[PDB]
């Protein structure tokens, strides 16, 4: 009924917001890992030059 | 001033970081994480009177942490050390894949390559029989060395292994 | 409305599971961030010697 | 070759990386990302005939990416450069917070501190009036410099700023 409907609707909103926060965190992980790769790649090229 | 590049290839969690750290730092690393990209470790030695800088490359074993670095590994390589976990048959069965990767990136089939089985101190959990790994080592014309990064106790001490490979390279 | 009631419950269950995955992902974020700081801190100490 | 440490503090996305890269690389960076920890850039200069190595530290502005590095910033620091975004009043109001961070980490008032407003090329979106930032700069006894990493047309070019700071440091 009414009261069940709005309860679920509010939970749906929190569910969506919570997903977005997981998306941001996964984005930030990919940023960190890929940036680390750029670091070690440059260092690798420096050493292979010698 | 000669620098010899020695790469360390193998699956994840086999002990590449612990072996390279054992040779350069002389001690077993206590708290270890997944290697991201490469970990460069260098050690100077005097072989036959000549001073030589051994540069070990602790490559990654996780595909998410090594997909972009593969060809950086195989440039001006002087020696390749394959590592498998003696307590993990799956890491042993992955060696043909690494040998193929080594075939596809190398272009000289003479550089010294060695096979190393790690974690032999865990004698109660060894899964790769010595004869099987020895027969495989012979197939690809490599010496087999069963050792442990955490405790070389009267069994192919780590110092002897890398010194043997570097003593080969001076030639 | 009984169909709405169990439907709600399933979303709640999925919500809790999503929290667990976001916790692990946030853990991995801290894993990465702290490792970056370690590398940068050592570089700082090397430079602070001069 | 005496080395001078100059740290660059400010909020996130104000343009610290673009200013330091402009001074050291002599060109505007075509692409940047969020600085993690520190980002070290060095440039050799000739001040009054003496060769000096200016060591700019591009600190981070995001609290989660700098909370552990603060005391590495303020150790043996020779000069401090505070930066705000001229197109962001909120970054200007954050300057008292950064000055508090500086005072809490330094007990000596002998080192030069300067205040710099970036992104002055966006003349249509400037939000911080020159008089207000000057009045604040005067309060804490700092010189004010309004400039741009990209195009400071007749407006306090970046090299002139850091050369002035290094020239004052040599004395
Ligand atoms: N008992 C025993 N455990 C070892 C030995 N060497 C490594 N380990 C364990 O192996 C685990 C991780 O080994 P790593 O050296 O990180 O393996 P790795 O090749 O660096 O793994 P990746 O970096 O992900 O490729 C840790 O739990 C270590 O304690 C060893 O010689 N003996
Ligand atoms: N128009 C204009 N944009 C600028 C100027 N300087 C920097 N930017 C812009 O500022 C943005 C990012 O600036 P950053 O140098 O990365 O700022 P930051 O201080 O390093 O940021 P954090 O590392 O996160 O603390 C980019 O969009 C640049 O284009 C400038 O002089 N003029
Ligand atoms: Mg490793
Ligand atoms: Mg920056």
């Amino acid at each position: 009924n009414q009261t069940l409907k709005d309860e679920y609707d509010a939970l749906q909103i929190t569910f969506t917001a919570l997903e977005e926060k997981l998306r941001k965190t996964t984005e930030e992980n990919q940023e960190l890992v890929t940036r680390w790769m750029a670091e070690k790649a440059q260092e690798a090229n420096r050493l292979n030059a010698e | 001033s000669r620098i010899f590049k020695i790469i360390v290839i193998g699956d994840s969690n086999v002990g590449k970081t612990c072996l390279t750290y054992r040779f350069c730092a002389g001690r077993f690393p206590d708290r270890t994480e997944a290697t991201i990209g490469v970990d460069f470790r260098e050690r100077a030695v005097d072989i036959d009177g000549e001073r030589i800088k051994i540069q070990l490359w602790d490559t990654a074993g996780l595909e998410r942490f090594r997909k972009s670095m593969v060809q950086h590994y195989y440039r001006n390589v002087h020696a390749v050390v394959f590592v498998y976990d003696m307590t993990n048959m799956a890491s042993f069965h992955s060696l043909p894949a690494w040998i193929e990767e080594c075939k596809q990136h190398l272009l000289a089939n003479d550089i010294p390559r060695i096979l190393v089985g790690n974690k032999c101190d865990l004698r109660s959990a060894i899964q790769v029989p010595t004869d099987l790994a020895q027969k495989f080592a012979d197939t690809h014309s490599m010496p087999l060395f069963e050792t442990s990064a955490k405790n070389p106790n009267d069994n192919d001490h780590v110092e002897a292994i890398f010194m043997t490979l570097a003593h080969k390279l001076k030639s």
